[PDB]
C-alpha cells in the first residue's frame, strides 16, 4: 500500500467540523438525566441483594448455586460511566460554544 | 388564424427535412398575439384563459428562447395596466425587463410609455422601496432631462431621505393631474410615511426605539404611530413587537438592504475579531489536558 | 372584496364592516337574508372580534386593558367576558389584570425556549459560513 | 490515401440553409457527406472515418473511427442549421480525435467543409499551420463557401505544409454556383489525386 | 430531471480508485482526468459503486478546447451493466483541485447519456483538510432574476459516505490502527472536537481575505455574498442577556449528575 491511497481510506467524515460543535437540542439532555439517575434506584436495589451472600464457599459456586448471574453490579458500572461520559462532552461543547463564537 | 393553419402544417413536413428543429416556438408566438387581439378589443375574459395556457405549456419547456418568453410578457403587462392594478403592472415590467430582445426594433416610445407605467405602480406599490436600484437602469436611466421624468423621478428620490416637507409639495399639485394617484390617495400618503419609518429603524440598529422617535419623523400624533407600527410588522418588512406600557417597539429583526461600500469594511473588521477569539481558545485548551488526546 | 378583508392582518373595526358589506351581502340569500336570517348574521360581529384579539397578542406583547378596550369598542365588562373566552378555547395565551393595569399576551417564558432557540441558532450560523465558502470559490473563476 | 482514418468536418452553419446548389444547399451537402464516407472506402476498405461538426459554438464528436455506416448516418441526423462556422477549433479538435484510433497504423487526413466566409484570427491560423507541420498531418478543404467573395486565407498554409511524402495536402476550389456539390466533388481528384513522392 | 439527489454516499472504492487513475494515465502537473462514475442512483441516496477512467487531454491555453472520446464511454459501460444491472452511468468524476465554469461544457456532453442530473465528483488529489477532500455538486437549473434570466449552477450538497461489510472488514484490515473518525469514546470524541475548534478557524479566515480583495483589487462586488454575513452578524448571540443566565443554572444540573455519577463508581472500587 502507498500513503496517498491510506489517507483516502482513512478519512471518512467530513462532516467532523460540523458534528463535534454541534450539540443536542436540550429537551433532550434533561430527559435523559433524569431517566439514568431513576433507572440506577433500582439496579441500586438489586445491588443490595447481590452482597447478602457473598458467603458461599467459592465465588464459582455462587454464580451456579443461586444464579448470581444477572449481575447488577455490571449494570450500574456501565450505566454511570456511560452518562457520565456524555454530560463531559456536554458541559464542554456547550462552553466551549458560548465564548468561542461571541 | 391563416398563419396559424399555415405554419402547423409546414411543420409536419420540414420536421424530417431539418431532421431537427423546434417548431413548437412559431404557434406559441402567434397564440401569444392572438390574446393580444382580444385585449384591444376589450374582451379581458377571452384573452385570460389563453394567458394561462401560454404560461403553463412554456415553462414545462426546459429550454426557452428569449423571444418566445418576452412576447409573452408584453402581452401581461398590457393586461394589468388596463385593469388598473399597480402590484401586479410591477411583477411583469422587471421580468420583461431582464428577458428583454437585444432587438432595437423596439421604439424610444414603447419605453418611455412602459418607463412612465413602471413609476407609477412603484408610488402605488404594495413592497416597492428599491426605488433607486429601478432608476439605474437604461428604461430611466437615460431618459431625465424630459420633463416628464423630471418632477416623477423627483418623488422617488424624495421617499429615499425620507423629506416630508418636499413631498407635501409636489403631491398637491399632482394629485388633480394623474388620476390614478387621486383614487389610490391612501395608499400614496401611506407611502412616505413607511419609507422614513424604514430609514429610521435602519440605521439606530439597537433593539428598542421609543414611540416619541417615530412621532417626530413622520410628524404623525402618538395614535397613528402604533397603527403604522403594525403596518410595518403585516409586509414583513420588519419583525418585533409593540410595548404599549412603555410606549416601546422592540424591533429584533431587520431586513437585509443595499449594502454600500462603507459597509464592506464593516464586516471586515468585526470578522478578524472573531477569528482572534476561535484561535486564542483553541490554543490554550490543547495545552491543557495534553496528555490524553487519543 | 369580503375574504380578502379578512385574511390580511390589519384589523378593522365592527362598526363599520357592519355598514360596508350590510347593502351588499344582506341582499343575498343564506346565512345573511331576510328576517330569520337576521339572526344568523348576528354571529359575523363575534368573528370580527376574535380576528381582531387574535392579531392584537401576536404584535402586542404588553398592552394595558382600557386601551384594548377602546380598539375593541365595548365596555369593560363585556371585553373581560370575551378574553376569558378565548383562553378556554386555546387561540391566546392570556394573563389579565382587573385593577386596571396590565394585559399580557407574552409567552410565558420558560427555561426550555431560551435554550432550544439557542441550540438552533447556532448550527444555523456553521451553516452560513460554509455557504460563502462555497461561493468565493466561484467568483475567482468568474474574475 | 492507403489505410486512411479521417475526421470529416461536417458544418451546418446559417449559410447552409440556403439554395445555391438545388433545390435546398444543406441537402446537396447531406449527400456529400454519404459520398465521402464510400470514395475512401472505395480507395481501399480498411480506411476509416470518424465525424465532428463545425456548427454550434463548439464541436460535438458524433462518431469516432469506425467502419459503420450507421454511425456517420445518426450523427449526420442531429445537425443545428444555425449552426456557425468557427475554423480554428475544428482544426484543433479533429487532431486530437487523431491522435487516439483503432488501428493507429493508419495515416492522419482532415477534411473539412467550408460552407460561410472565413474571418477568424490570423495569428490564430499561422501558429496552427506549423503544430500541424509536427504532428505531420495532412488536410484536404472542399471549398465553396469561401471563394463566393473571400479570399483564401489557407491555401498558402497548406502548400508550404506539404513535403514529398504519399500525403499531399491540398486546397481544393469547386465552383460554387447550381452544379450539384457531391456531383462536383466525384468529378474532381480527391482520391484520384496523385503522391507527391 | 429529477431531484432525487437529497443525500450521496460514496463506497470507500470510488474514492480509492479515482486517485489511482489519476497516475495511471499519467495526468499532472495541473491536468485534469475525467472518468466515469457508475453505481445506482435515480433515489435520494446516491451510492458511487466504482469509477473508470476515460482518455483525456487537457490543453491550459484555450479552456475552450478539450478531448473526451465519446464514443468509448458508451461501449465501455453497457459491458458493465450485464456483470451488474446496478451500474448506470450517473455522471462523472473531476479531479480538481476546483470548481471551474469550464465543468459546465463537460457537463452538457455527459447529460445526453443520462436520466438524471449528473452528479459532478470532486475527488481533490492534493489530498487536503481534515475532511474528505471529496465535494458534490449536481448540476441545477433554476428560474433566477439577477439580471440573468434562468441560472444554471453548481450548488453544494453535502458529503457522507456508506461502506458494504465487505469492503469495511477489508479497510480495517489495511489498517493497524483502531481510527478516530469514529466519534467513539469518550477520548476519541474530545479529539473531534478539538479538530473541529481548528477546522473553524481556517474556515472564517478565508472569509476575511475574501472581502480584503474587494476593496483593493476590485473583483466586482457581488451582493448576494454579503447579504448573508449580514445575517450572521445580525443572529449573533449576546452577553448581559438573562439567556445566559438559564445556561448557567442548565450547567448547574449537569454538574449535579457528574458528581453523583463519580460517587456512584468510588462504591464500586472499594466494592
Amino acid at each position: 500500500k502507498t500513503a496517498k491511497e491510506t489517507k483516502m481510506l482513512m478519512n471518512l467524515h467530513k462532516e467532523q467540523w460540523q458534528s463535534g460543535l454541534k450539540m443536542y437540542d436540550y429537551e433532550e439532555k434533561e430527559e435523559s438525566n433524569l431517566a439514568a439517575t431513576k433507572s440506577m434506584v433500582k439496579i441500586a436495589e438489586q445491588y443490595s441483594k447481590r452482597i447478602e451472600e457473598e458467603k458461599e464457599l467459592t465465588e464459582e459456586e455462587l454464580k451456579t448455586r443461586y444464579v448470581g448471574r444477572q449481575d447488577p453490579k455490571k449494570h450500574l458500572s456501565e450505566t454511570a460511566d456511560e452518562t457520565l461520559e456524555n454530560n463531559i462532552v456536554s458541559v464542554l461543547t456547550a462552553g466551549v460554544n458560548s465564548v468561542a463564537i461571541k | 388564424d391563416d398563419l396559424k393553419a399555415q405554419f402547423q402544417e409546414l411543420d409536419s413536413k420540414k420536421q424530417r427535412n431539418n431532421g431537427s428543429k423546434d417548431h413548437g416556438d412559431g404557434i406559441l408566438l402567434i397564440d401569444s398575439e392572438i390574446a393580444r387581439t382580444y385585449l384591444l378589443k376589450n374582451d379581458l375574459v377571452k384573452a385570460r384563459d389563453l394567458l394561462d395556457d401560454l404560461e403553463k405549456t412554456l415553462d414545462k419547456k426546459d429550454s426557452i428562447p428569449l423571444r418566445i418568453t418576452n412576447s409573452f410578457y408584453s402581452t401581461n403587462s398590457q393586461y394589468f395596466k388596463f385593469k388598473n392594478d399597480f402590484n401586479s403592472f410591477y411583477y411583469t415590467s422587471l421580468l420583461y425587463l431582464s428577458t428583454l430582445e437585444p432587438s432595437t426594433s423596439i421604439t424610444l416610445a414603447e419605453r418611455q410609455q412602459l418607463a412612465y407605467d413602471l413609476s407609477i405602480s412603484a408610488l402605488l406599490g404594495d413592497k416597492i422601496y428599491n426605488f433607486g436600484e429601478l432608476l439605474h437602469h437604461p428604461i430611466m436611466e437615460t431618459i431625465v432631462n424630459d420633463s416628464n421624468y423630471d418632477w416623477l423621478f423627483q418623488l422617488l428620490n424624495a421617499l429615499t431621505v425620507g423629506d416630508f416637507d418636499k413631498f407635501d409639495s409636489l403631491i398637491k399639485v399632482q394629485i388633480s393631474k394623474i388620476p390614478i394617484l387621486a383614487q389610490h390617495e391612501s395608499f400614496l400618503r401611506q407611502k412616505i410615511c413607511l419609507m422614513t419609518l424604514i430609514e429610521t429603524v435602519f440605521v439606530k440598529n439597537i433593539r428598542m426605539l421609543s414611540f416619541e422617535d417615530i412621532s417626530k419623523a413622520t410628524h404623525l400624533p402618538k395614535d397613528n404611530v402604533e397603527h403604522l407600527v403594525m403596518r410595518a410588522i403585516s409586509l414583513g418588512l420588519l419583525k418585533g413587537s409593540i410595548d404599549q406600557v412603555n410606549e416601546l417597539v422592540t424591533i429584533s429583526w431587520v431586513q437585509p438592504r443595499i449594502i454600500s461600500g462603507d459597509q464592506i469594511t464593516k464586516m471586515k473588521d468585526r470578522l478578524v475579531e472573531w477569528n482572534d477569539q476561535v484561535e486564542k481558545l483553541g490554543k490554550k485548551m490543547e495545552a491543557r489536558g495534553q496528555s490524553i488526546w487519543v | 372584496s369580503l375574504v380578502k378583508l379578512f385574511t390580511t392582518n390589519e384589523l378593522m373595526r365592527w362598526p363599520i364592516v357592519q355598514k360596508t358589506y350590510e347593502p351588499v351581502l344582506n341582499e343575498d340569500d343564506l346565512a345573511f337574508g331576510g328576517e330569520a336570517n337576521k339572526h344568523h348574521w348576528e354571529d359575523l360581529q363575534k368573528r370580527v372580534i376574535e380576528h381582531n384579539l387574535r392579531v392584537i397578542s401576536e404584535y402586542y406583547s404588553r398592552i394595558t386593558l382600557l386601551r384594548l378596550n377602546e380598539l375593541l369598542d365595548l365596555t369593560e365588562s363585556q371585553t373581560e367576558t370575551y378574553i376569558s373566552d378565548l383562553v378556554n378555547q386555546g387561540i391566546i395565551y392570556a394573563k389579565v389584570n382587573r385593577p386596571a393595569k396590565i394585559v399580557n399576551f407574552e409567552k410565558p417564558k420558560n427555561s426550555s425556549q431560551l435554550l432550544n432557540e439557542w441550540s438552533h441558532n447556532v448550527d444555523e450560523l456553521l451553516e452560513h459560513i460554509e455557504t460563502i465558502g462555497h461561493l468565493i470559490t466561484k467568483e475567482e473563476i468568474m474574475h | 490515401m492507403v489505410l486512411e482514418a479521417t475526421v470529416l468536418v461536417i458544418d451546418n452553419s446559417e449559410y447552409s440553409r440556403n439554395g445555391d446548389f438545388p433545390r435546398t444547399r444543406f441537402e446537396a451537402q447531406i449527400d456529400s457527406v454519404e459520398f465521402i464516407f464510400q470514395a475512401k472506402r472505395n480507395s481501399n476498405p480498411e480506411n476509416t472515418v470518424g465525424l465532428i461538426s463545425g456548427a454550434g459554438a463548439n464541436p460535438r464528436v458524433l462518431s469516432t473511427f469506425t467502419a459503420e455506416f450507421g454511425k456517420i448516418l445518426a450523427g449526420l441526423h442531429d445537425t443545428q442549421i444555425e449552426g456557425k462556422l468557427h475554423m480554428a477549433t475544428a482544426l484543433q479538435i479533429a487532431q486530437l480525435t487523431l491522435k487516439h484510433r483503432q488501428n493507429k497504423v493508419q495515416h492522419q487526413r482532415i477534411v473539412a467543409f467550408v460552407c460561410s466566409p472565413i474571418s477568424d484570427s490570423r495569428d490564430e491560423l499561422i501558429r496552427l499551420a506549423k503544430t500541424l507541420k509536427k504532428n505531420n498531418v495532412a488536410v484536404d478543404i472542399i471549398n465553396f463557401g469561401e471563394i463566393e467573395q473571400n479570399t483564401e486565407l489557407l491555401d498558402e498554409f497548406i502548400a508550404a505544409v506539404n513535403n514529398p511524402q504519399e500525403e499531399t495536402s491540398h486546397l481544393l476550389t469547386v465552383t460554387p454556383g447550381p452544379r450539384l456539390l457531391y456531383e462536383n466533388i466525384a468529378s474532381s481528384p480527391i482520391i484520384l489525386e496523385e503522391g507527391s513522392s | 430531471m429529477s431531484l432525487q439527489h437529497e443525500k450521496v454516499t460514496i463506497a470507500p472504492l470510488v474514492l480509492l480508485s479515482a486517485l489511482d487513475h489519476y497516475e495511471r494515465t499519467q495526468t499532472k502537473e495541473n491536468k485534469r482526468c475525467v472518468g466515469v462514475i457508475l453505481g445506482d442512483a435515480n433515489s435520494s441516496t446516491i451510492r458511487v459503486t466504482n469509477s473508470f477512467a476515460l482518455p483525456f487531454e487537457e490543453d491550459e491555453k484555450n479552456s475552450d478546447v478539450w478531448f473526451l472520446d465519446h464514443n468509448y464511454i458508451e461501449n465501455m459501460n453497457e459491458m458493465c451493466k450485464k456483470i451488474n444491472a446496478k451500474e448506470k452511468l450517473i455522471g462523472w468524476y473531476h479531479s480538481g483541485p476546483k470548481l471551474r465554469a469550464s465543468d459546465l461544457k463537460i457537463n452538457e456532453l455527459f447529460k445526453k447519456y443520462t436520466q438524471n442530473n449528473p452528479l459532478l465528483l470532486i475527488v481533490d488529489v492534493k489530498q487536503q483538510g481534515v475532511g474528505l477532500p471529496t465535494d458534490a455538486y449536481v448540476a441545477i437549473e433554476q428560474v433566477k432574476d439577477d439580471g440573468t434570466s434562468t441560472e444554471k449552477t453548481f450548488l453544494h450538497l453535502p458529503c457522507t459516505i456508506e461502506a458494504e461489510e465487505a469492503e469495511e472488514i477489508g479497510v480495517e484490515h489495511l489498517l493497524r490502527d483502531v481510527r478516530d473518525q469514529a466519534a467513539g469514546g469518550l477520548s476519541i470524541r474530545l479529539t473531534n472536537q478539538l479538530k473541529s475548534l481548528k477546522g473553524l478557524q481556517s474556515k472564517l479566515k478565508d472569509v476575511v481575505e475574501y472581502l480584503d480583495k474587494v476593496i483593493n483589487k476590485e473583483l466586482p462586488i457581488n451582493h448576494t455574498i454579503l447579504g448573508k454575513l449580514q445575517d450572521v452578524f445580525n443572529l449573533l448571540p449576546n452577553l448581559g442577556t438573562p439567556d445566559d443566565d438559564e445556561i448557567d443554572v442548565e450547567n448547574h444540573d449537569r454538574i449535579n449528575i457528574s458528581n453523583n455519577l463519580q460517587k456512584a463508581l468510588t462504591v464500586k472500587t472499594n466494592d
